[PDB]
């Protein structure tokens, strides 16, 4: 089994990830990974990356 | 950082605008005026900075160059002026 | 703009973070940096009596979970030098040891195993009265980073023969390490 | 004499860094003194023509020679029979204004129309595709060439009759191979 | 397509994480998030792109 989230917890709701957050990460991971990498505070050194 | 530079300067030459940049705008703010340190520390990487880099780094000299004889002349802004003239010799030699 | 090193306010505002964090959850990270200015100049120096100011705003940075991440490295300093410092009264250094304890269940340490570890053995010395509090805490530490707590086992070993100290969780750790079997 | 990749650029700054320079000969020696402990002459072609050219303007024209013969690889001065080497043609070139200088006036001239001839020869020949970049500097030379052989001629004989087609064939053949530059049709005005 | 999944799975771990979701597995894996290989894959991306 694979499971999004713990029993407990809500899915993220935010604007610029996409709402299909586990599937997309389990089968298109270069596509998000690159998107993610983007959001972080790591980008402030690779300028001219949006 | 002035270390981290000078040490390992093959992680630094891709990182080189975003670490100037970031220590261009230290030496702009108003109010790290209270510690003299950071001023001088920041200027001695600079110096590093230049030292590794070498024509990557043209066209910051002009807006480096304002600032550090700005800061050579009227010292209330009070590097060592040791430290200033060391990173613009930098500057110029790189 | 309404933070001040005063009492008055800063309880409340304190309470607010409170509830932001657990508002916005993973979104708190982006406002953090705003905030850490003011959390830094807390701890740095503080005139609360019996620096409850300083115990609150740790209660709050327990909540912080996965936000802190980007942050720890600013953050961690300060809450060790509460409770390595002679001085300081025993409940906000408590508080400051159980605060390293909560932050060890969602964060890593392996960075930090030299800036945690060797006040942790310096309060195991000095102050016998966070004994227990302190081994429970490194034997968290101890959890988290696995067998690479293998270098300080015989330097902290040193202080635990000294004053004959015994827990169960980190006697079973250690034990646990050198033979090769985690749970 | 450490840090390999910083080599073209300290060279660069070294050029210019001389040109503020104050242009007096032995100022000019020392500093050069000084790079020749890790820079040989064969590299560092265009400071030491400046330098022999300064020699020249301060009439120190056996020391210039010197340095120009150092430069060519092999002597002239011995050889008044066979003709100029042009494998380093802006040296070449810096030979003759420094022989014209020295007054063997009717032999420069007549070395540098054998270096048009050649020099030509090596543009409509020896243009491959490839090599556009060297017969433009090359051309940007053949007028300097050109107008130097006009200027020349008229110190020789005159302005008069029968010259005069020559130098206009000359000025008007330098302002065809070099278009832009001032001198050029300056002269042919 | 397992191993791509769990492969991929893991991933997901280091992402959700900064969102404060956890995922779950039923061959219950250790928590990988924090492994120095990632911080590999950060700079090979940074350069890569």
């Amino acid at each position: 089994q694979l499971a999004a989230c713990e029993a407990t917890e809500l899915l993220p709701m935010i604007p610029d990830l996409p709402a299909d957050l586990f599937t997309s990460c389990l089968t298109t991971p270069i596509k998000i990974a690159l998107r993610w990498f983007c959001m972080q505070k790591c980008v402030s050194l690779v300028p001219g990356v949006t | 950082l002035g270390h981290l530079v000078s040490n390992a300067p093959r992680l630094i030459r891709p990182y080189m605008e975003p670490i100037l940049k970031a220590l261009i705008l230290k030496l702009k703010d108003p109010d790290p005026d209270p510690n003299p340190g950071v001023i001088n520390n920041v200027l001695a990487t600079i110096g590093e900075l230049a030292q590794v880099s070498g024509l990557e780094m043209r066209k910051w000299v002009d807006e480096l160059f304002i600032i550090i004889m700005d800061m050579l002349q009227d010292s209330s802004l009070l590097a060592k002026r040791q430290v200033a003239l060391w990173t613009l010799g930098q500057l110029v030699a790189s | 703009e309404f933070w001040v090193m005063n009492t008055s306010i800063q309880s409340t505002i304190i309470l607010l973070i409170e509830q932001i964090v657990v508002a916005l959850g993973g979104e708190f990270k982006l406002y953090l940096p705003q905030l850490i200015p003011h959390m830094l100049r807390v701890f740095m120096h503080d005139n609360s009596p019996g620096r409850i100011v300083s115990i609150k705003l740790l209660a709050a940075i327990q909540l912080f979970g996965a936000n802190l991440d980007d942050y720890l490295h600013l953050l961690l300093p300060p809450i060790v030098k509460l409770f390595d410092a002679p001085e300081a009264p025993l409940p906000s250094r408590k508080a400051a040891l159980e605060t390293v304890d909560r932050l060890t269940e969602s964060l890593d340490f392996t960075d930090y195993a030299s800036r945690i570890i060797h006040p942790i053995v310096r309060t195991l010395d000095q102050s016998p009265e966070l004994r227990s509090t302190a081994m429970d805490t490194l034997s968290s530490l101890v959890f988290q980073l696995g067998k690479k707590y293998q270098i300080f086992i015989p330097m902290v070993n040193k202080v635990l023969v000294r004053h004959r100290i015994n827990h169960q969780r980190y006697d079973v750790l250690i034990c646990r390490i050198v033979k090769g079997y985690t749970l | 004499k450490l840090v390999p990749e910083r080599r073209e650029i300290i060279r660069q700054i070294w050029w210019e860094r001389l040109q503020g320079c104050q242009r007096i000969v032995e100022d000019w020696q020392k500093i050069l003194m000084v790079r020749s402990l890790v820079v040989s002459p064969h590299e560092d072609m265009r400071t030491w023509l400046k330098y022999a050219s300064l020699c020249g303007k301060s009439g120190r024209l056996a020391l210039a020679h010197k340095t120009l013969v150092l430069l060519l690889g092999v002597d002239p001065s011995r050889q008044l029979d066979h003709p100029l080497p042009t494998v380093h043609p802006q040296v070449t070139y810096a030979y003759m204004k420094n022989m014209w200088k020295s007054a063997r006036k009717i032999d420069a001239f007549q070395h540098m129309q054998h270096f048009v001839q050649t020099m030509q020869q090596q543009a409509q020949h020896a243009i491959a595709t490839e090599d556009q970049q060297h017969k433009q500097e090359l051309h940007k030379l053949m007028a300097r060439c050109f107008l130097k052989l006009g200027e020349w001629q008229l110190n020789l004989q005159g302005i008069n009759e029968s010259t005069i087609p020559k130098v206009l064939q000359y000025y008007s053949a330098a302002t065809e191979h070099d278009r832009s530059w001032y001198k050029a049709w300056h002269a042919w005005a | 397509l397992v191993a791509s999944l769990f492969r991929n799975f893991l991933l997901a771990e280091r992402i959700m994480r900064s969102y404060n979701c956890t995922p779950v597995s039923s061959p219950r894996l250790p928590p990988t998030y924090m492994h120095a290989m990632w911080q590999a894959w950060d700079l090979a991306v940074d350069i890569c792109l």
